[PDB]
């Protein structure tokens, strides 16, 4: 994979990954983790209904200038992987659409993470299974810790973390499972998760005492 | 001997250029070369692991390179009398070519003529007057060869529209040979485009002009070549560096009795020319760089008769 | 209007038959040709093979030739089949269509164009993990809000292998709705949770459903969550 | 040309090299220039 990163409002563009060879017909390709990819620019310059014009590839004016898009006025939610597939007329068929350029755009404002945490349930613990759940939302950028607190001291154990992945809000979310029993999970007055953002920590406690 | 490949393209073939890899020599005596270079299927052949191929006048004469500082474009010549002779003109409109010339005018030098080195048609050269005329030494002979002259010019545009690299690699001291580099972008092939409409009209005032020499009402047909050497049974010609050889069918298919687009032909380049058979010396045309393109005008042309075949029919 | 969708098993044991269905609607499958493509974890992206108005499959080489692709001009369903399946070969699958784009550069009597395809119109895909664990059924239990907008919701803990889809009053409730991580825990099992925003007043008068479906081992738990007695 | 240096001679990479045989010498002879009749 090739790394890049652009500015807000700024001009982004993005040569192929592979070089012409013969007259091309070069297929621009877009893509989001989890969703499903978009024809951008197609026949080396031409674009479809519904496409902003911002995007613009290279026409063919025989050979010369290589593949490359054209994005003005770059913007946050322009953060993707990018790949060019380059028909020609001499490579031929291309089961490859090149390398991977995945578009990191910076310059975004700082969020506060919303921590909840929650208690088993009264059907879960009929289970003989309690799993403390710490979820964790809207924080720009990813970086969080959770951390779990029997009492005052800190949990080490049972604890599966996830990895704060991006929202649909250009934010990240993450959860995090303390793996335990009904019984340590009743064991201590407050049971505190630890979710630290940007040296600031929003934790919520649960107290088995309080409804 | 030449290490050879098929030229790099994406299948949908049924190649004709090589890229061959082969051990060559350079200026300094003892230290060797080892060169690739792309060239024609009709300049070389193989030999019986990849296969093997070599040149193929290796076996009959001498071959040398025209050098690239000579060119072979053809350049309108005047033949010239001495004192004591003369030239003398024939002008009159209608003329065969034998017989009395009713029109009889002394000049010491022709007109411009280019020594044009080509087949199958007549390019650049002089144009008829009133009718297409028809010349033929002897007319019930089918072998002898019948010349035409035109009173309209013909356009053609011939190009070789690959873009040529030229290698020119060192043989010497003072010898260097120039070489064919690898084409750049688009692989295409040489070919001329001629308009149809014309073309059309032009064996329609051909056919009436026929009917006065051969019947009054008959049938005309039009076949491509019977066979020969490709430099007869094909359309040779210099392009501006480069010797051009030409299918030529459509053309002539057609079948003609009594009472809005255009055509192309494909065409093949060939280096190594051994042009007017001579054995023992062979020559070979360095590679142009880039796209060619010579537009040329036909005035004339040249043909010769079938056989018995059926009694007064076609 | 032509939409498509697709269907997954979930679950496949290693060097067993693999069967991905994709359901063409909206339009006619004689008008334009058809493709699949895959991604692993981990690495980019692949290309797979496309098959023509005249029915006749083409293939990428790098497969093999253990692939095998058919549509249904009745049903509007394009199947898939893939048999001989490893461990490296879970991952998630789609479907889309391909316009057939000729870029001519030179005359087009001598080939001087070539094929170009260019993807249009494209599906949402399933998930498939190729695993030698058996399939394990998902733990569902309604937990219940606090007393002090709240949260509520269900659990998914101890299935194997993914993927486990929930909702909510069988498709009653939307805005506010926010799904976390699965876990893998070192014994190779998942756990998941689901929540869901809403007013503060709507407790014990809105019944919660929650729907735990996983297709893997089948199991639909419609689940309600109810506050504590408390 | 680049152990001990190699060398080559300067005329390879130019021009065809031949030596004018010991015979035919070099040596400046007076030569006078004539005109024809007419002239
Ligand atoms: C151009 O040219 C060039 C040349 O040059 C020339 O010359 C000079 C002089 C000058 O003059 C210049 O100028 C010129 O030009 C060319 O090239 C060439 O060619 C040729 C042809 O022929 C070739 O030859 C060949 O040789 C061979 C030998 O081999 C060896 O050696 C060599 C040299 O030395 C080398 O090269 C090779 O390679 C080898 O060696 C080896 O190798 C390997 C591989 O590669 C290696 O290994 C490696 O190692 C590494 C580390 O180090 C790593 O590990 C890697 O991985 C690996 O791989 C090694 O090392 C090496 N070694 C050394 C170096 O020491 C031979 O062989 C061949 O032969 C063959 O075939 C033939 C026919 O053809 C025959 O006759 C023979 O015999 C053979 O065969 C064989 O046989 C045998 C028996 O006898 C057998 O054996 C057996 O086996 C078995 C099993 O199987 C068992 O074991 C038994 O016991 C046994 O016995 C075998 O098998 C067989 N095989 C077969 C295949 O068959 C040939 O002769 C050469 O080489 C080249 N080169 C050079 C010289 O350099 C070109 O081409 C041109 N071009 C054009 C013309 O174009
Ligand atoms: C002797 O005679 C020989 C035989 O006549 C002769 O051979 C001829 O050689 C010439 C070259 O010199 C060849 O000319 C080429 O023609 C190509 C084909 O052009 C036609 O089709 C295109 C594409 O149009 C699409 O959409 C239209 C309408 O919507 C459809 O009709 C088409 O089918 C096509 O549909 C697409 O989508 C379909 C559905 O998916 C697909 O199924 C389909 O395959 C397509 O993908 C039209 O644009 C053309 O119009 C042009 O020509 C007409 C006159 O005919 C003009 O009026 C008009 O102004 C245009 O010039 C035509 O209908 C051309 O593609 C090719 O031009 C491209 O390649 C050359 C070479 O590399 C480049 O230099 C050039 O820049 C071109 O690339 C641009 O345009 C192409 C167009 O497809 C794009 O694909 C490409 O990405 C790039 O576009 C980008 O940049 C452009 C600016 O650079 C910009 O304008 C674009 O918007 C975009 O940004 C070239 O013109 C010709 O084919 C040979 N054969 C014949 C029969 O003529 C020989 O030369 C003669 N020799 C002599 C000496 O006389
Ligand atoms: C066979 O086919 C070949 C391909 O068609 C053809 O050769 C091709 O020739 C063209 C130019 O004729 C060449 O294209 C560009 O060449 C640039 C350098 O050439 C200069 O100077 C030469 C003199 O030797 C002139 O002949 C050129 O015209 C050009 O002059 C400049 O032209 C511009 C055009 O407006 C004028 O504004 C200038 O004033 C003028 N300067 C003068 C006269 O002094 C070369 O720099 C180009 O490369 C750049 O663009 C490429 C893509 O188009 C990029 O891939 C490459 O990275 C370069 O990007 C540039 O990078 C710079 C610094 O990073 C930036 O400042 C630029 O902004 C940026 N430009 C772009 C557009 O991105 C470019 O190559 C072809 O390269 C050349 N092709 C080959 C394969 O040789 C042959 O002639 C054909 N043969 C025959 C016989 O016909
Ligand atoms: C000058 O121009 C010419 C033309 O441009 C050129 O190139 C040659 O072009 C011709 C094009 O036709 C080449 O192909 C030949 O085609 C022949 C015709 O076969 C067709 O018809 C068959 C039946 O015809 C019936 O009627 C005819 C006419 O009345 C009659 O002769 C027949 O006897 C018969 O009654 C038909 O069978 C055949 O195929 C059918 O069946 C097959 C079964 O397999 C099926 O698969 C097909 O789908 C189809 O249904 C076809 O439809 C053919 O007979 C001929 O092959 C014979 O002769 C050649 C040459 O003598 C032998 O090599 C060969 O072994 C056979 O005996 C041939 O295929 C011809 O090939 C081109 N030339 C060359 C060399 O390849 C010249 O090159 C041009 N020259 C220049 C300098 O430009
Ligand atoms: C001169 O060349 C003509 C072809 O040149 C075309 O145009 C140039 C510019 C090039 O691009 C070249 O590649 C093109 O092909 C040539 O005319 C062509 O003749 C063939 C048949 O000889 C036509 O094919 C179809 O023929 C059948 C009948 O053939 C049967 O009987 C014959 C014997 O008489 C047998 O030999 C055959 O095996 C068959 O058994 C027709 O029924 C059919 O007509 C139908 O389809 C066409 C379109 O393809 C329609 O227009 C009609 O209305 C019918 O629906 C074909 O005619 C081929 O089409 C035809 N081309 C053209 C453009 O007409 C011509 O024969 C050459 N002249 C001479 C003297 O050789
Ligand atoms: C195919 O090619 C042939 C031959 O090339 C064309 O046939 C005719 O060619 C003759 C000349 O061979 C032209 O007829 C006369 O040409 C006279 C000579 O003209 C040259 O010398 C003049 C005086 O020294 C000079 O002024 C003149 O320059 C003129 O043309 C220049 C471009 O070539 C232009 O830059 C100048 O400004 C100026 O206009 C020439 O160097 C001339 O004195 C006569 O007036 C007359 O033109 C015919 O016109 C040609 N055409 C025809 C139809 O007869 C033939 O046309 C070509 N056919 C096709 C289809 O292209
Ligand atoms: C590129 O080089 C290859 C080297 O072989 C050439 O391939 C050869 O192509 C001919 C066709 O002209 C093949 O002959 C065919 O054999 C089949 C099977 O018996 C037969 O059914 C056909 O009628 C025909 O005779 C030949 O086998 C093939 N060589 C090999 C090793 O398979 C190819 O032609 C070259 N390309 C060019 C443009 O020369
Ligand atoms: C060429 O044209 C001439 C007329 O200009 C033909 O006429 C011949 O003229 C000669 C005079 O030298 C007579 O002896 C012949 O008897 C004439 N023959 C005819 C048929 O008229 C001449 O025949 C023509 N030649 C050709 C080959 O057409
Ligand atoms: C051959 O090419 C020449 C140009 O290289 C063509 O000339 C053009 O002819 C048209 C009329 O048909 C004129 O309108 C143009 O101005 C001409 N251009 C030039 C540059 O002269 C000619 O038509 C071509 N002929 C064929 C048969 O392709």
């Amino acid at each position: 994979v090739r790394p890049l990163s652009v500015a807000l409002g700024e001009t982004a563009r993005i040569s192929c990954g592979r070089q012409a060879l013969g007259s091309r017909a070069v297929q621009w390709y877009q893509h989001r983790p989890g969703q499903a990819p978009i024809l951008l620019i197609y026949n080396n310059q031409d674009r479809p209904s519904g496409i902003p014009e911002r995007f613009s590839g290279t026409p063919d004016i025989n050979f010369g200038t290589r593949a490359t898009l054209t994005i003005s006025g770059v913007e946050a939610g322009d953060e993707a992987d990018y790949y060019c597939h380059m028909w020609d007329s001499r490579s031929g068929f291309s089961w490859s659409f090149g390398g991977a350029t995945r578009l990191t755009v910076l310059g975004q404002p700082k969020a506060a993470p919303s921590v909840t945490l929650f208690p088993p349930s009264s059907e879960e613990l009929q289970a003989n299974k309690a799993t403390l759940v710490c979820l964790i939302s809207d924080f720009y950028p990813g970086a969080v810790t959770v951390a779990w607190k029997a009492d005052s001291s800190p949990v080490k154990a049972g604890v599966e973390t996830t990895t704060p992945s991006k929202q649909s809000n250009n934010k990240y979310a993450a959860s995090s499972y303390l793996s335990l029993t009904p019984e340590q999970w009743k064991s201590h007055r407050s049971y505190s998760c630890q979710v630290t953002h940007e040296g600031s920590t929003v934790e919520k406690t649960v107290a088995p005492t309080e409804c | 001997t030449l290490q050879c490949t098929n030229v790099t393209n994406n299948i949908t073939d049924d190649g004709e250029l090589k890229n061959c890899s082969f051990n060559m020599t350079t200026e300094l005596r003892d230290k060797k070369q080892k060169v690739y270079s792309l060239f024609y299927r009709l300049d070389v052949v193989q030999i019986n692991s990849n296969k093997e191929y070599r040149l193929i006048n290796c076996n009959t004469s001498a071959i040398t390179q025209a050098c690239p500082k000579v060119s072979f474009e053809p350049i309108p010549i005047h033949y010239c009398a001495p004192a004591g002779f003369a030239i003398l003109k024939c002008k009159d409109k209608k003329f065969n070519g034998t017989g009395p010339c009713p029109s009889v005018s002394t000049v010491q030098c022709t007109h411009g003529i280019k020594p044009v080195v080509s087949t199958q048609l007549l390019l650049n050269g002089s144009l008829a007057e009133e009718e297409v005329m028809i010349r033929s030494e002897n007319i019930t002979n089918n072998a002898k060869n019948i010349l035409v002259q035109f009173n309209t010019p013909v356009q053609i545009n011939c190009t070789r529209p690959n873009n040529n690299t030229r290698k020119s690699i060192r043989i010497g001291p003072g010898q260097a040979f120039y070489a064919t580099g690898d084409i750049i972008g688009d692989i295409r092939q040489a070919h001329c485009n001629v308009s149809k409409a014309t073309w059309n009209e032009t064996l329609g005032k051909v056919v009436k002009q026929l009917r006065k020499h051969f019947g009054n009402n008959t049938i005309i047909r039009f076949a491509n070549s019977s066979g020969g050497d490709l430099e007869v049974t094909t359309h040779s010609f210099n392009c501006g560096g480069e010797f051009f050889y030409c299918n030529t069918s459509g053309l002539f298919n057609s079948t003609w009795i009594s009472n809005n687009d255009s055509i192309t032909l494909p065409c093949r380049i060939k280096q190594i020319i051994n042009m007017w058979q001579r054995i023992g010396q062979a020559m070979y045309a360095p590679p142009i760089q880039g796209v060619i393109r010579c537009v040329s005008n036909i005035t004339g042309l040249i043909l010769t008769r079938d056989g018995g075949s059926t009694n007064s029919t076609t | 209007q032509v939409q498509l969708q697709e269907s997954g098993p979930g679950l496949v044991k290693p060097s067993e038959t693999l069967s991905v269905t994709c359901s063409v609607s909206g339009d006619s499958m004689n008008n334009y040709y058809w493709t699949w493509i895959r991604q692993s974890p981990g690495k980019g992206l692949e290309w797979i093979g496309y098959i023509s108005d005249r029915e006749s499959a083409t293939y990428n080489p790098s497969l093999n030739s253990r692939v095998v692709i058919s549509r249904d001009t009745s049903k509007n369903q394009l199947s898939l089949k893939l048999n001989s399946v490893t461990p490296a070969d879970t991952a998630v699958y789609y479907c889309a269509t391909a316009r057939r784009g000729q870029r001519i550069y030179g005359v087009v009597s001598f080939g001087e164009f070539f094929y170009y395809y260019s993807m249009d119109v494209w599906g949402k895909g399933t998930t498939v993990t190729v695993s030698s664990a058996s399939t394990k059924g998902p733990s569902v239990f309604p937990l219940a809000p606090s007393s002090k907008t709240a949260a509520l919701g269900c659990l998914v803990k101890d299935y194997f292998p993914e993927p486990v889809t929930v909702s909510w009053n069988s498709g009653a409730l939307t805005s506010g709705v926010h799904t976390f991580p699965a876990v893998l825990q070192s014994s190779g099992l998942y756990s998941l949770s689901s929540v869901v925003t809403v007013p503060s007043s709507s407790l014990g008068t809105q019944t919660y459903i929650c729907n735990v479906n996983h297709k893997p081992s089948n199991t639909k738990v419609d689940k309600r969550v109810e506050p504590k007695s408390c």
